[PDB]
């Protein structure tokens, strides 16, 4: 039994998860 | 300013993906492993931890491998067979690393090797680091 | 205590007469409640806890 | 119009106690708990909106 | 007690004996190399130290190798051509390790490889140790 | 120090029973930084500097 500790990643996001904004509300 | 960290915290290879290497921890008083993944995994890969003892033929050569025993903490329960194991999960990204260490010392030599040698095992690397020295 | 409702009491009456009549009554009630409890436990090791 | 639609009640603050049943000379075990509650007041002092 | 050093001082493989691996020093603020032998050498083996920049087509991949320049110390002289280099002497025994580090950081990735790929270079192992992180 | 994560300790428990159950631990980690320096030089002539 051993508990592993892991970092999320060496870089915060090597490919930054740039995402589209929420679509605009209806007319 | 940069330091000569290798003077105080030396690092030794333990599993290069094809072969294991016994690591002598007698001169130091703490240590710990470090796992890195170089490719996408296909399934969970478990690891076994062993320790050796000085051989009779030479007092500076490890003997056969003896499997490390478990040591339950104040919370939780003992393993099914009471022997230490390490499991690298499926979700580990190629750009991340893990860390873990044993609670007890046992003999003056240690080693680590996968349960099964397959294409999945070749995608992992293991290294050992040392704390301050005693000599 | 909870006041269910007040009654309808009193009225406008002519000044020329000497008597008055009854209204109707209200309602008042009594309520109770209880308390719950949150619980847990955690553990430590004396040597590490002291020497950290 | 909260402060009359809903009430919140607390009884005691959190307390921590050491447990001798599992506290060796080389270990410790801590126990804790707290109490609280709440009860709706006037039903007429609030509304909710929903889709239909 | 055992401290699980790998959390604070991760170590990575750099030259396992047949291949060189770039190591990302960007996320940490200090580092240093560690050399170890596994079999007796026959002549001094020199090593070259590089640094890599971010790849143009993909920011998350290292770019081409660039040689590390030398910085003269407060009281000494520069090398023959101003480039950093290392040599492992003959007297090193199998049961010994060597440590050393560069004075300046330069690029975000670092690398190391022998000048030649003869049979002697395959007998050496190199790894990089990192000091406390900053993220 | 950076507090990576708090744990989950305790839960709402029936008042009729005498025990409690373990939670799960958090995660606290260690960070460091360093400092950089700015440097330069400039020159003067004493006669012009003093007679101006």
């Amino acid at each position: 039994m051993v508990s592993l500790d892991c970092r999320n990643t060496c870089a915060p996001a090597p490919a930054s998860r740039l995402v589209q904004p929420p679509c605009f509300v209806c007319r | 300013m940069n330091f000569n960290v290798g003077v105080d915290f030396p690092s030794f290879i333990a599993w290069d993906g094809t072969t294991s290497f016994p690591v002598k921890i007698d001169g130091f008083n703490q240590f710990g492993f470090t796992f890195k993944v170089i490719e996408e995994l296909t399934a969970d890969v478990p690891f076994n931890i062993f320790y050796h003892e000085a051989s009779e033929a030479d007092p500076c050569v490890p003997g056969p491998a003896i499997r490390v025993p478990d040591v339950p903490f104040c919370d939780g329960v003992a393993t099914a067979d009471g022997l230490a194991t390490v499991v690298i999960p499926e979700a580990v990204a190629v750009d991340s690393f893990c860390a873990g260490s044993v609670p007890c010392f046992n003999g003056p030599w240690i080693s680590i090797a996968p349960v099964t040698v397959n294409a999945d095992s070749a995608k992992v690397q293991v290294t050992v680091t040392m704390k301050g020295a005693t000599r | 205590m909870k006041i269910a409702d007040y009654g309808q009491l009193g009225e406008y009456t002519c000044d020329a007469k000497c008597d008055a009549e009854f209204g109707e009554p209200g309602n008042i009630r009594h309520l109770e409640g209880k308390t719950y409890d949150y619980r847990g436990v955690f553990c430590f090791n004396r040597k590490n806890l002291q020497e950290a | 119009a909260w402060k009359t639609a809903y009430y919140a009640v607390e009884k005691r603050p959190m307390f921590f106690e050491q447990y001798e049943g599992g506290s060796s000379a080389w270990c410790v075990k801590y126990q804790f708990g707290a109490e609280d509650g709440g009860f709706v007041g006037c039903c007429e002092h609030g509304r909710v909106l929903r889709i239909g």
